């Protein structure tokens, strides 16, 4: 069934769906009974050209009425994502002169699914255009920034879903981008509602809640900076073709701004929200006048709103900050240096997230100990302070090795685990069909405390228990942090007091080991 | 100047046995109001923070305070008040010092009672807002890790409860219970920490999953306040909330109608982070809900409800999890047949990564539907797809094995296009095996002879120049395509590929210039000579030729015991010259090549071997 045969299953529902109430397993489930699936190397054209004239005659009628719930509603969906199922190689302007024509009707309305049909629609037209090229790149993209035009109206109205994920960016670019700059300006730079600057006079700090319950609908907001966390995600990718300019001390302020005022309902925005910083942050030049004006205080634990989905979001966040951290290394001073090993510290003593963070935390610290030198080798006057640093950081050594102690036997415990679920994984390997060792001798002889434990008995699991090697990640943690503790014990030999009131005869010898 | 006053009162402590107040308690208060001053005096002043002296004062502090704490007739309220004490600031917990005195507090069986009174005034500090988020989270870690190790290493609420005698928290988690009204006025008052929904929804998965029969009174508060957490707009929460009422409606009280709508919400819409909850979730529910569908006989939709969800998202990876659903039970099923084709073009879509683990538990589905019945072109769809897995490249050992039980129950010459060459000769030589094994199994392999030995002979002439395991691993296959019951009733068909391949071995002995032409002639002579008495008789001086050439480079490694590398190819040469002892051995028809072949059995003998192989030419001489 993978040739014409298909359409004689429906050839007596050739005919249009009458009385669509009744009427909903007849035309539009062609794609969804059994003919969804077959293989069509070369076997599409031989009902392609079919399809296109049926779809075409149900797209003719079904018009822009979305508030009644579905007497039309189920086919046009039915119709919509039978346009991304199909994978074409031929025939693409009769795909694309009859999906503009609705599109370019639902220009300032959004609401009770109107329209949703364009965040499909666009991304398929950008499918084909990524097939091969259809000389039509001056047509569709005019339809977002009229979208772009209407979102003061849009905003105006309400005292969304733009999706503008593949819209702009089509891997090749030939365009201009001072009219993507223009609609990226008029909705970044301003106040989202007009009420997030009157809530900055109760900053004396953060808003956990979006909204103290300033706006009635209360899903304006949730959707609009969705659409923000979208656009914030979008114009990354422009950096490398061409510089942007006409602003560049703008994006730190909306960053932290859009961090604080994520919604604790959703979770998902948050990961490519993270995903634009770090992708500021891998640049050159961006990455310095961005700690200036956050100050370094306001990239703490404000960044996870709502603790039941801060739990995803800990790794990314946190390998992130340490990373741009590690990657300025010389603005800092002491102060930063200070309030970033406390935080880091806690980093590494926390035992609720994984061991690669935690590494990553002591590697940041052995990172920072140059930084340390260096800043005590200039003005020994804080010489002192520095010193007093490099005995915290190893003291956070000290305590992670007993985080690990404490949980001997009950790590014995999955390592006897380990023994039988590698006893029982080995001995079914056996089982081979290979020779030599059994066909050659039978050709011969035929002639002749449960303290940790308790976390692992909850009934809302929410993780499979894991099965790795408990000792080998206690040697990996205790080798890493114990060639980081004999780099750092050998560093504190700068930091001694002048041999002069001990009056050695030999100071050749200090300044060495004698401390 | 607080590590002075620490330090002396430890001092004060440790010179005598127990407590220097004798368990009074009240220079610990003013060590407590010492503690609350210079943190806020480090608070307010920024002048030098976050000490080392600090903490381990801190740390002594807190032992001293715990020491007193378990030292005492009413250590019910001063824990309490040591939670109280750094609510402000100081750590979340002393690891290993508070939660080791809170595992002194769970003792076993509540023989004493005092516990049970400590989770009756520790339900009033979780009601109770005295103090912020942090500290009753803290007490959620208390109150569910008594019940849960009341309930895991004992019987499951047995102890507490036994006839409703002395409940006593349980009518203050009633009045708990009852405030999630209007959605616990999560919107109405601003908690940040949403660890404490999570706390009273795993509470509630505590009472259910331990005994829901000894209570009945309480069960409708439970489905109100476990269903009032479905209207949430989180993922995690929404699909514990799931996840417990799905223990619920599989304990007991059954619902016709909304069983079916947590089914199909269970089974839409479900992204990565909540993958394992929806799979207890099923795991859980199905098992009850194919036992009380089937209670009426034509209500079968609950497999047309994954048929609609599995052509919904079709060939994304969502997908993926709807196809890992029907393979962990598979007994609710061999009941329908479009599911075969679904997850055979799932597999063949999903081969080409890291998933492959997947798709061969898609095909051990399959046969475990096969033997259950103990189409047509999806056979040889699924075969295609087998054997192209296994020469793409543990588990493909299980595909080896899946296959050979299916064909018996592609078939052309596919294997002619099959660096990684010699990697596809092997898997190619490994399918070969049992592809010809399985197939005419009355021993009728002479139709194919000339379009197998065609395709063969391109890697029995292998080891010229490369690898043995080329001849290592079409050793197998050769030795079942050279038994076709001998040429004595059938036509000379078989014939001319004994005497090309004996040819063959004529021609590969007479090369003895490096070690890789003498492997071939003796691994396929021994292959004739295992499978057929007769084999080349008047060719038996090459054989000792090749065995002369192995002694004398026997010498060259008698010196050393050992190679520093390429160590297999030492060994191997041991490996073949206990083949050709036996072979040169086992037929005594020899002419004058008798007594130079013993003369080197006795040089061998002479100087320094493995006992494994002289053990075995004395067997030989004794035969």
């Amino acid at each position: 069934m993978s040739l014409t045969e298909q359409i004689e299953q429906f050839a007596s529902r050739f005919r249009d769906d009458d009385a669509t109430l009744q009427s909903r397993y007849s035309t539009l489930s062609e794609l969804y009974d059994i003919m969804e699936l077959l293989n069509s190397p070369e076997d599409y054209h031989f009902f392609l050209q079919a399809v296109i004239p049926l779809l075409l005659n149900q797209l003719k009628e079904v018009p822009i009425s979305y508030d009644a719930h579905s007497p039309e509603q189920k086919l046009r969906n039915s119709m919509l994502d039978i346009f991304n199922r199909c994978l074409m190689n031929q025939t693409f302007q009769p795909y694309a002169m009859e999906v503009l024509e609705f599109l370019l009707s639902v220009l300032p309305k959004e609401n009770e699914e109107n329209g949703i049909l364009c965040m499909k629609v666009l991304t398929t037209l950008f499918k084909s255009f990524k097939s091969i090229l259809q000389d039509k790149l001056d047509s569709f993209i005019r339809i977002i920034i009229q979208i772009y035009k209407n979102t003061p109206n849009l905003i105006n109205q309400t005292f969304l879903r733009s999706s503008m994920f593949s819209f702009k960016i089509l891997s090749e670019c030939p365009i201009t981008m001072v009219t993507l700059y223009s609609s990226y300006k008029q909705l970044t730079s301003t106040s989202l509602p007009e009420f997030t600057p009157l809530i900055m006079n109760l900053l004396n700090t953060s808003i956990s809640t979006e909204i103290i319950n300033r706006p009635a609908y209360c899903d304006f907001i949730l959707a609009q900076i969705k659409a923000t966390s979208f656009l914030a995600y979008v114009f990354i990718r422009g950096y490398a073709p061409e510089f942007l300019q006409d602003y560049v001390n703008f994006v730190p302020d909306l960053i932290i701004r859009l961090l604080q005022d994520c919604p604790s309902e959703l979770s998902s925005a948050r990961k490519e929200l993270l995903h634009a910083t770090r992708h500021i942050l891998s640049t050159n030049y961006k990455k310095l006048f961005l700690p200036k004006l956050d100050y370094l205080f306001d990239e703490r634990i404000l960044i996870g709103n709502g603790f039941t989905m801060h739990e995803t979001l800990r790794p990314l966040a946190y390998s992130t900050v340490a990373d741009f951290i590690h990657n300025i290394r010389s603005e800092l001073q002491l102060s930063e240096i200070e309030k970033t090993i406390k935080i880091y510290t806690g980093y590494l003593l926390d035992e609720s997230l994984a061991l690669t963070v935690q590494i990553m935390s002591a590697k940041l610290l052995l990172n920072l100990v140059e930084r340390i030198l260096k800043l005590g080798k200039e003005n020994p006057q804080e010489a002192p302070r520095a010193k007093k640093l490099l005995m915290i950081i190893i003291d956070s050594y000290m305590n992670r090795f007993k985080t690990l102690n404490r949980q001997y036997d009950t790590i014995m415990k999955y390592y006897g685990r380990y023994e039988t679920h590698k006893k029982e994984k080995a001995e079914k390997l056996k089982n081979s069909i290979q020779d030599n060792d059994k066909e050659s001798e039978e050709f011969m002889r035929k002639v002749l405390v449960e303290m940790f434990d308790i976390k692992n008995y909850a009934p809302i699991l929410l993780l499979p228990t894991p099965t790795n090697d408990p000792i080998k990640d206690a040697f990996y943690l205790y080798r890493t942090l114990m060639s980081f503790l004999k780099t750092i014990i050998h560093d504190l030999k700068v930091f001694n007091p002048p041999p002069n009131e001990y009056t050695v005869a030999n100071p050749k010898l200090w300044a060495s080991v004698s401390r | 100047f607080f590590t002075n006053m620490v330090d002396l009162f430890n001092t004060m402590v440790i010179t005598n046995g127990d407590e220097w107040l004798k368990k009074k308690g009240n220079m610990i208060l003013k060590l407590k109001d010492m503690l609350n001053l210079t943190l806020k005096t480090i608070k307010e002043n920024s002048f030098y923070i976050d000490h080392l002296q600090l903490n381990q004062s801190i740390a002594k502090f807190q032992a001293l305070y715990l020491r007193f704490t378990e030292l005492s007739e009413r250590d019910q309220n001063p824990l309490l008040l040591d939670f109280i004490d750094f609510s402000f600031s100081n750590g979340i917990k002393a690891s290993y010092s508070l939660k080791k005195f809170i595992f002194h507090n769970i003792i076993a069986s509540s023989n004493k009672e005092k516990q049970n009174n400590f989770i009756n005034d520790a339900t009033l500090f979780v009601l109770s807002d005295k103090c912020l988020d942090a500290r009753i989270f803290v007490l959620k870690n208390v109150i569910n890790s008594t019940l849960i190790y009341e309930v895991a290493t004992s019987g499951s609420l047995k102890s507490y409860l036994v006839e409703d005698k002395k409940p006593k928290w349980l009518e203050l988690l009633h009045n708990k219970i009852w405030k999630n009204s209007n959605a616990i006025l999560a919107y109405d008052v601003l908690d940040h920490h949403d660890l404490f929904r999570f706390e009273l929804l795993q509470l509630s998965a505590i009472f259910i999953k331990a005994d829901p029969e000894i209570i009945a009174e309480i069960k409708k508060d439970i489905i109100k306040f476990c269903w009032n957490f479905i209207k949430l707009e989180d993922t995690l929460i929404k699909q514990s909330a799931y996840l417990v009422t799905s223990y619920f409606i599989s304990k007991f009280d059954f619902p016709i109608k909304v069983v079916t709508q947590v089914f199909v919400a269970l089974l839409r819409s479900s992204h990565v982070e909540a993958r394992y909850l929806v799979k207890q979730s099923l795991d859980v529910l199905t098992p009850v809900l194919h036992e009380r569908m089937n209670a009426a006989g034509t209500p079968d939709t609950w497999i047309n409800w994954v048929k609609r969800v599995m052509v919904e998202n079709s060939s994304s990876q969502n997908n993926i999890l709807y196809q890992f659903l029907i393979s962990h039970p598979d007994l609710f099923f061999n009941s329908r047949d479009l599911f075969i084709s679904n997850i055979i073009h799932h597999m063949n879509k999903i081969t080409f990564s890291d998933s492959h683990t997947l798709a061969i538990d898609l095909a051990s589905l399959i046969l475990y539907w096969e033997n259950k019945t103990l189409s047509l072109h999806l056979r040889e769809a699924c075969t295609a797809f087998l054997i192209r897995y296994v020469c793409a490249s543990e588990l493909g050992l299980r595909a080896i094995n899946i296959l050979s039980e299916l064909i018996s129950d592609v078939k052309l010459v596919y294997f002619e296009k099959f660096s990684e060459n010699i990697l596809y000769y092997c898997m190619n030589a490994l399918d070969v095996l049992y592809v010809f094994f399985k197939n005419k199994t009355k021993e009728w392999i002479m139709e194919n002879l000339p379009t197998i030995q065609n395709l063969l002979e391109k890697c029995i002439k292998s080891d010229h120049h490369d690898v043995q395991e080329a001849l290592q691993k079409v050793l197998q296959v050769i030795m079942k395509a050279i038994k076709a019951q001998g040429v004595s009733v059938i036509i000379e068909e078989e014939s001319p590929g004994k005497t090309f391949i004996q040819m063959l071995t004529s021609v590969i002995t007479q090369d003895l210039q490096e070690t890789s032409s003498v492997t071939a002639g003796v691994t396929l002579a021994w292959v004739l000579f295992m499978n057929f008495p007769d084999n080349i008789v008047p060719l038996l001086t090459p054989l000792m030729k090749t065995f002369s050439k192995l002694c004398k480079d026997h010498l060259s490694i008698s010196q050393p015991k050992d190679a520093m590398a390429l160590e297999e190819a030492r060994i191997t040469t041991k490996l073949l010259e206990k083949v050709l002892y036996i072979l040169s051995l086992k037929v005594s028809l020899l002419g004058d090549s008798r007594r130079p072949f013993l003369s080197t059995v006795a040089l061998l003998i002479d100087h320094s071997m493995d006992q494994n192989f002289l053990r075995k030419i004395v067997n030989m001489s004794r035969s």
